[PDB]
DNA sequence: GAATTAACTGCCCCCCCCCCCCCCCGTCCGACTGA
DNA sequence: TCAGTCGGACTAGACGGATTCGATACAGTTAATTC
DNA sequence: CCCCCCCTATCGAATCCGTCTACCCCCC
């Protein structure tokens, strides 16, 4: 997909501005085609006009222009979509989790986040004619709750071998905001290394509960969550990855005596809340059964399914 | 004849501004047409090209515009209504202490005028009583107290409302 | 398990730097490394300069990387489990 | 032991009033309803 | 016959607060250096 | 070719966080 950034030199750059370039965290041409004239001068070695020189040089390599609605529709209609594991869920979202855009879920606890993630990091894997995505699995964990059973149990569901399983998914544990933000380039390393096709932070909003706590952190926590999620949205259009990550909930003191009893709402406020494209809503049922709902989407109704956690993972509620 | 004893200009950068005050307006004052100069917005020109490092250009610029306007005004005895924007404070002087906006362009722009009004709105904080509430205050003037009033806008124009005046 | 504090006097910290960071609540390598910068910047007496060093000191001793999820799941199955006195809840559990 | 140089921190004071709901997660059954 | 859906009583209802962020030079105090 | 002497402020940002149970009636 992405042409490697080990061709600029050949358009007339010397061999330690692209070193330099790579140490930045630009490993491809596109990712420094995007890259505002700011984020080049910032660089030790970069003037102006050596600045000026590459982001020619990536605008002569990379199409950045006007194009027909028809065009964009043709291409836009052979992207891969990964089935969920449940019936009702791929009716709902009319084929799956899309790739190249941020997808969040959202809920209070045991509404089954993480059985999702790990059924998704399992069916990525399949051929893409069972629905699959035909590529590797990365899981960014904030919470310590990754447990590769599940995986195994899908992977039996599906009749894949275990062993083949485990080795195509890539785990690191993040322990604060600075770390969480410095795993997004060492991923962009093995991305342009190996074709990728997922990828789950899970959560994404769980450290910035703790990191800053008062009134008088809130500009800070925003500003470093936009950034966080620009990079994320930078690495989807780059490789064309699903982004999947999760949030959580906050209560509503002040009430206003509405009908719901126990009102609540996702936490991260309108960064997020503009960042997300498609946002999903978990809710518990009754026993073992789950309810999942469209929060926000440019192109799917408001409609509601229901799923259960079963001990093969994530499927539909059975009878 | 209402529409007929109307002309209107279109500028887009400081210097036509200046060009425009400098020659088309002159025109107009001495064969007599009209009396009376508005611009609808003084501050959005030099709001676009000059940043926090340029301030001597942007005040000279103002110096110049308010010399010409100051000179046409006393020779043609027109008066001169100028439609200025602002800034908020940002509180971490000029006689706005707790003042959320103040004039914008400086005091470089304030030394040039001689009656300084100023019309606020009160958002919808204040404004939930089901109406909007705008005030039109007086901040200075060499033969006037500080004082305010209210008004309303419909369909016909702007009306102040009776018995409001602040003393 | 944990390495002491005590183990970055070698990776050039000033003994006083470490006593600062020992009567901040830190006694251990993994403690540094997991702490953020602006903690860090918190204690009086540190700079931000000094901070990155002794987060990169600190982070060349700790592994914090990206490995596969078998040599996590290997790990995983030497986690010890203790029992609870019933039978019934360590079977449930 | 000490003259000498080098590195981390610091610069500050005003808001004391009080209608305000808003777009449902109600928990569910009685009955309507058209097929 | 048969389940989705409009509309709604269901024993009972009130409660309040919360803070930060600038772009900058020189002295004070503590820590490292070679004679 | 040489002399003596100066200037002026700007922009707004960014949500969080659940507590608390009460109270008996009625004969063949
Ligand atoms: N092997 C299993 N078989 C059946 N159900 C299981 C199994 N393992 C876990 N569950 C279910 O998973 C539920 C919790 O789901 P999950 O771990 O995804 O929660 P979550 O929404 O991610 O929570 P948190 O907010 O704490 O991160 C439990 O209530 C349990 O019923
Ligand atoms: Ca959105
Ligand atoms: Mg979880």
């Amino acid at each position: 997909g992405p042409q490697p950034i080990s061709r600029l030199e050949q358009c007339g750059i010397n061999a330690n501005d692209v070193k330099k370039l790579e140490e930045a965290g630009f490993h491809t041409v596109e990712a420094v085609a995007y890259a505002p004239k700011k984020e080049l001068i910032n660089i030790k070695g970069i003037s102006e006009a050596k600045a000026d020189k590459i982001l020619a040089e990536a605008a002569k390599l990379v199409p950045m222009g006007f194009t027909t609605a028809t065009e964009f529709h043709q291409r836009r209609s052979e992207i891969i979509q990964i089935t969920t594991g449940s019936k009702e869920l791929d009716k709902l979202l009319q084929g799956g989790i899309e790739t190249g855009s941020i997808t969040e879920m959202f809920g209070e606890f045991r509404t089954g986040k993480t059985q999702i993630c790990h059924t998704l990091a399992v069916t990525c894997q399949l051929p893409i004619d069972r629905g699959g995505g035909e590529g590797k699995a990365m899981y960014i964990d904030t919470e310590g709750t990754f447990r590769p059973e599940r995986l195994l149990a899908v992977a039996e569901r599906y009749g894949l071998s275990g062993s083949d399983v485990l080795d195509n998914v890539a785990y690191a544990r993040a322990f604060n905001t600075d770390h969480q933000t410095q795993l997004l380039y060492q991923a962009s390393a093995m991305m342009v290394e190996s074709r990728y096709a997922l990828l789950i932070v899970d959560s994404a909003t769980a450290l910035y509960r703790t990191d800053y706590s008062g009134r008088g952190e809130l500009s800070a926590r925003q500003m470093h969550l936009a950034r966080f999620l620009r990079m994320l949205l930078r690495l989807a259009d780059e490789f064309g990855v699903a982004v999947v990550i999760t949030n959580q909930v906050v209560a509503q003191v002040d009430g206003a005596a509405m009908f719901a009893a126990d009102p609540k709402k996702p936490i991260g406020g309108n960064i997020i809340a503009h960042a997300s494209t498609t946002r999903l809503y978990l809710r518990k049922g009754r026993g073992e059964t789950r309810i999942c709902k469209i929060y926000d989407s440019p192109c799917l109704p408001e409609a509601e399914a229901m799923f259960a956690i079963n001990a093969d993972g994530v499927g539909d509620a059975k009878d | 004849r209402f529409g007929s004893q109307i002309f209107i200009e279109h500028v887009a950068d400081v210097d036509t501004l200046l060009e425009c005050v400098n020659k088309k307006v002159p025109v107009l004052l001495s064969r007599g047409m009209a009396r009376l100069v508005v611009i609808d917005s003084v501050a959005a020109p030099f709001r676009c090209e000059f940043d926090s490092q340029a301030s001597a250009p942007r005040a000279r610029h103002l110096q110049s515009l308010g010399a010409t306007l100051r000179e046409l005004s006393s020779a043609f005895q027109s008066p001169v209504l100028c439609i200025n924007q602002v800034t908020e404070a940002m509180e971490e002087p000029l006689g706005f202490w707790d003042e959320r906006v103040s004039p914008a362009l400086g005091i470089t722009w304030a030394n040039q005028l001689l009656v300084r009004l100023l019309a606020d709105r009160l958002r919808e904080e204040e404004a939930a009583l089901g109406c909007p509430a705008r005030t039109l205050r007086v901040l200075s003037a060499p033969h006037l107290p500080p004082s305010s009033c209210s008004y309303t806008i419909s369909a016909e124009g702007v009306r102040g409302t009776p018995g409001t005046q602040s003393h």
